[PDB]
């Protein structure tokens, strides 16, 4: 159980390059490695970890090699560098998944009570955020199978645990503090939009073609919170609006006649006096 | 006349008693109900003298309570008074109406389900007086309210907080908005 | 209720009272006075304006 | 075309090209007087009164003595005419008093509700009132008169009766003063309706109009009107 | 029915759920001790009111037909999102 | 300026405005008889 | 140019005439022409009894989202001034 740790962008980094790494060693696609961490609570710390020399065979996703000397002894070497990033999990690239993730993390779950694998991005080109962790999960069903260890989608999101922007600020030479509302407003909007639209055609896929999870567990009470207002005929904050407006419009009327007023005053003072006091 | 410590007796002083006189043809107006009786009733100094005139004085007292049939009482009195004494002549007029449109300010705030006529025992027989008298002091644009001739209604309302303490805003804000407007224009045109 | 030591309205018509009061709004009451101040700056304004005119 | 017959004040209301910088900046505040006249005189209220009102707070200065004074007699006609004014004293110069000596009972005549007043300043000074030269005023001044009984006796009581007011004010019958609230409802003051037997009004006032969204409605143009002057003083920050 | 009139008269509970009008409220007291609708019922016109409630199971001619929602509310607020950001548009900047 | 046809041409004081509105109201025992009218 | 006016002033806001207010307003006891005016203008002609209709005005809910597309232009006008 985690709702969020660090996601130190410098692992990222390490991600990035790793990835660049088994890009330019050959044609092994699937970039998997190690991720080390620090619980300190459900809250948790993703600074340091590392890439291991791992292949996938095309067939039977259950293929990997974890050598010890490059996890086992190399974690006693970072041991005397640093007892507390400990062995916490591990990642894999590759959007949905493949059949080994499961295996993997069991495996490793000897070194870490709460092991993870990370779906890790190497392109970046979503709406909102990268990588996410999925710890450990016992989920199966109301049928109650033999329990299935699919690792549920553990929230987190990018801890920046420390500033450390000495250069990481210093590479952005871009932006400003944004004082970019209209950006929000077109992002949030078209990614609900887009959203709505995968939901759409998952549905129609569900209706169509979907499996037995056309309404598996929470789809329905999905559509319960969505039910939050199932015109939705909001005439009590209809009413309600209007007084809010009525402050609104107070707000609005008030503070900005004061604004009037105040550039008027000055401005019109420095403008007539350079005016024709020049001449 | 505040001072009530510094205008005992002088060849200024006419009388101390006239100086009541001047300071209470001024403080029933003046004194909303609490400076009312911080002066008059707190401001005990004056009334270990104004015990020589207690006309107005009991006035002033219902002035608190708001006996309007006394009110009117002493309001025809002090009217012949004001009608009879010095500084006054061409001016009396308002402050007897006066007292007559504040007094019935606050009996109507008292609530609204009310009628002028259960008041008219306090305006002595005040149906057609407080008719014609309300009707041109309404019609004077004077003390928000309602009332009928064949409902007798009484009201309270005219919240400052509910438009106008947000209109005086435009009221000034577009007032001296056009005239700096217009001395602002001839800065150039 | 004259002095504020009740604050509501009464009844003969219907002999039914009912009490009431909200009153504060500093958004109002606050930044209203503020403006009226402003405007009154503003006015002393108006003469250093005339004055730097001619 | 002032001085003289009116024949071409459509010219202007075919050919209206009446927007320069408005550069001489009492040019145009006495061209708004004008047409304002115009506009008092064609038949004009609203519109009438409110550029009468902007060139009078766009009156200059007062440098030139007692000028602005016979021509704010004739200004403020329509603002008589609407029956909503007071005593106008604060324009009285004291050299205008012996002139306005008709105007100031004129006035008077305007808060008095008087009919043998009401033609008794007619027949006191109408040499004035052609020196004035407009029968506007007069020709509707009687009909203010009974709008201002309506506006006053309309705000004053919810449910009033046509008799009350009407043998308050002389009518002497219940069909004309059904007449004179249905020319009033016509004329859009107040909801006043007959409790249809023999007349006898039912009626009401109207507080909880409303209050919180309309003002907001206003207040677009309140701030767009500053906005414009912000603007307005920006372009003048150029010179 | 997902319209409004929420404020839901007695008069369909106590013909189709065969109770009466002195146990509407028990009626819905003991669904308050249970948990899955929490109405604020009316008893001035002893209308029983519509909350939040726990919807269904399964309605899979719903979950083809939930199109008239979902993409109604994605198009729609897609396309109100385009016309705020249309009336706002060449402020870009 | 005037530069237009124009050319051609509190003791009380200040409650005087009052006064001509008060012009229309009873102007000063009427009041006190209608005391005895019932 | 009375009996237009009659059809546009008869019921502005009145609660309801009579045959008798017909005969006095109007003129002409009856004809064809107020029985036309009956049929002609939309009316309810009532059991010895005149409305304009059952409810006088047609009924005079949502002034939000037009005056938000006025924030819209609005803020557009705040902005590229300064």
């Amino acid at each position: 159980a985690v709702q969020k740790v660090v996601v130190h962008p410098l692992v990222l980094l390490s991600v990035v390059d790793h990835f660049n790494r088994i890009g330019k060693v050959g044609n092994q696609k699937r970039v998997v490695g190690v991720l080390l961490g620090s619980w300190q609570k459900k809250v948790l710390d993703v600074s340091n970890s590392f890439a291991v020399p791992f292949d996938e065979d095309d067939k039977d996703d259950s293929v990997w090699f974890l050598d010890h000397d490059y996890l086992e002894n190399m974690y006693g070497m970072f041991k005397k560098v640093n007892a507390r990033e400990r062995i916490v999990g591990w990642y894999h690239t590759g959007p949905k998944l493949h059949k080994n993730d499961i295996a993997i993390n069991e495996l490793m779950k000897r070194y870490c009570p709460n092991s993870v694998l990370v779906i890790i991005d190497v392109k970046p080109k979503d709406l909102g955020l990268p990588t996410e962790a999925y710890i450990s999960v016992e989920e199966v069903h109301d049928d109650g199978t033999p329990t299935s260890k699919t690792f549920e989608h553990v929230t987190s999101e990018i801890g920046a645990e420390e500033a450390e922007e000495v250069g990481v600020e210093h590479l952005l030479r871009d932006i400003k503090d944004t004082t970019s509302q209209r950006i929000t407003n077109q992002v949030h909007g078209l990614k609900g939009l887009n959203s709505k639209l995968l939901d759409i055609r998952s549905y129609l896929e569900k209706v169509a073609t979907g499996k037995l999870p056309i309404n598996h567990q929470i789809i329905y009470q999905l559509q319960d919170v969505f039910n939050l207002l199932p015109l939705q005929e909001f005439v009590k904050a209809f009413y309600l609006k209007t007084n809010d407006q009525m402050v609104v419009v107070y707000l609005a009327s008030l503070i900005r006649s004061v604004v009037a007023l105040h550039n008027l005053i000055n401005n019109k003072i420095a403008n007539r006096d350079a005016e024709k006091k020049e001449g | 006349f505040l001072d009530t410590v510094s205008t005992f007796t002088s060849y200024e002083l006419m009388d101390y008693k006239t100086f009541v006189t001047y300071t209470v043809y001024v403080s029933m107006i003046a004194l909303e109900r609490p400076d009312l009786r911080e002066k008059v009733i707190k401001g005990a100094e004056i009334l270990e003298v104004l015990h020589s005139l207690p006309a107005v004085r009991q006035y002033l007292f219902s002035l608190y309570e708001c006996r309007y049939s006394v009110f009117f009482q002493s309001l025809a009195v002090v009217e012949q008074e004001m009608k009879k004494d010095w500084l006054f002549a061409p001016h009396y007029r308002y402050y007897v109406r006066e007292m007559r449109i504040h007094a019935y300010s606050q009996l109507l705030e008292s609530y609204r389900s009310l009628t002028l006529g259960y008041m008219a025992e306090a305006f002595g027989v005040g149906v057609e007086f407080i008719d014609q008298e309300l009707s041109r002091f309404i019609a004077a644009g004077r003390l928000h309210c309602k009332i009928d001739k064949v409902n007798e209604i009484v009201e309270t309302n005219r919240p400052d907080s509910k438009n106008w303490q947000y209109q005086e805003t435009i009221k000034k804000g577009d007032l001296l908005l056009n005239r700096v407007q217009k001395l602002s224009r001839v800065i150039n045109m | 209720i004259l002095d504020k030591k009740f604050h509501g309205i009464l009844d003969q018509g219907e002999g039914v009272l009912i009490i009431f009061d909200e009153p504060p709004v500093d958004k109002t009451y606050e930044a209203a006075l503020e403006t009226i101040q402003n405007m009154s700056k503003v006015v002393d304004s108006l003469y250093n304006k005339a004055k730097k005119l001619t | 075309y002032l001085h003289y017959s009116l024949y071409d004040q459509a010219e202007k209301l075919v050919s209206k090209s009446v927007f320069p910088e408005q550069a001489n900046n009492n040019e145009w505040a006495r061209y708004l007087y004008y047409t304002g006249r115009i506009k008092a005189i064609q038949l004009e209220y609203s519109e009438a009164r409110r550029t009468m009102t902007n060139a009078l707070r766009k009156a200059p200065q007062h440098t030139a003595v007692g000028f602005k004074q016979t021509v704010h007699k004739l200004l403020i006609v329509v603002e008589l005419l609407l029956g909503e004014i007071p005593d106008r004293l604060q324009f009285r110069q004291p050299s205008l008093k012996r002139s306005l000596m008709p105007y100031f009972l004129l006035t008077q005549a305007v808060r008095t509700g008087n009919l043998a007043k009401f033609n008794q300043v007619l027949d006191q000074f109408g040499e004035k009132f052609q020196a004035d030269g407009t029968y506007t005023l007069i020709i509707r001044l009687r009909h203010n008169v009974i709008k201002t009984g309506v506006r006053m006796i309309s705000l004053s009581y919810s449910r009033i009766s046509l008799a009350d007011i009407a043998q308050k004010l002389q009518l002497d019958s219940p069909e004309d003063a059904e007449f004179i609230v249905a020319k009033a409802i016509r004329d859009g003051v107040i909801e006043a309706s007959i409790n249809h037997e023999k007349g006898y009004v039912q009626s009401k006032e109207m507080i909880d109009i409303y209050s919180t969204r309309e003002p907001q409605l206003a207040f677009h143009q309140r701030i767009s009107f500053c906005l414009d002057i912000h603007n307005m003083s920006v372009k003048a920050m150029r010179f | 029915r997902p319209a409004n009139h929420r404020q839901l008269t007695f008069e369909e509970i106590a013909k189709s759920a065969k109770i009466t009008v002195n146990e509407v409220e028990l009626l819905v007291m003991k669904a308050l001790s249970v948990g899955l609708v929490k109405g604020s019922i009316d008893e001035v016109d002893k209308r029983v009111h519509m909350t939040w409630v726990q919807p269904r199971v399964l309605d899979l001619q719903q979950i083809k037909g939930m199109k008239d929602r979902l993409e109604f509310w994605c198009t729609d607020v897609k396309s109100m999102e385009m016309l705020v950001e249309h009336q706002a548009h060449d402020i870009l900047t | 300026m005037s530069e237009k046809k124009q050319p051609v041409d509190e003791d009380n004081w200040d409650d005087d405005n009052v006064e001509d509105d008060f012009s229309n109201q009873l102007r000063a025992e009427k009041h006190g008889y209608k005391m005895e009218t019932s | 140019t009375i009996r237009d006016e009659i059809a546009g002033c008869i019921e502005k806001a009145y609660e309801k005439i009579l045959f008798t207010e017909a005969t006095r307003i109007l003129f002409f006891n009856t004809p064809k022409k107020m029985t036309d005016y009956a049929k002609k203008r939309g009316w309810v002609l009532g059991p010895n009894n005149y409305y304009s209709f059952a409810s006088q005005q047609q009924k005079p809910t949502i002034p939000s989202t037009e005056l938000a597309k006025q924030v819209i232009e609005y803020a557009r006008q705040l902005e590229m001034i300064v």
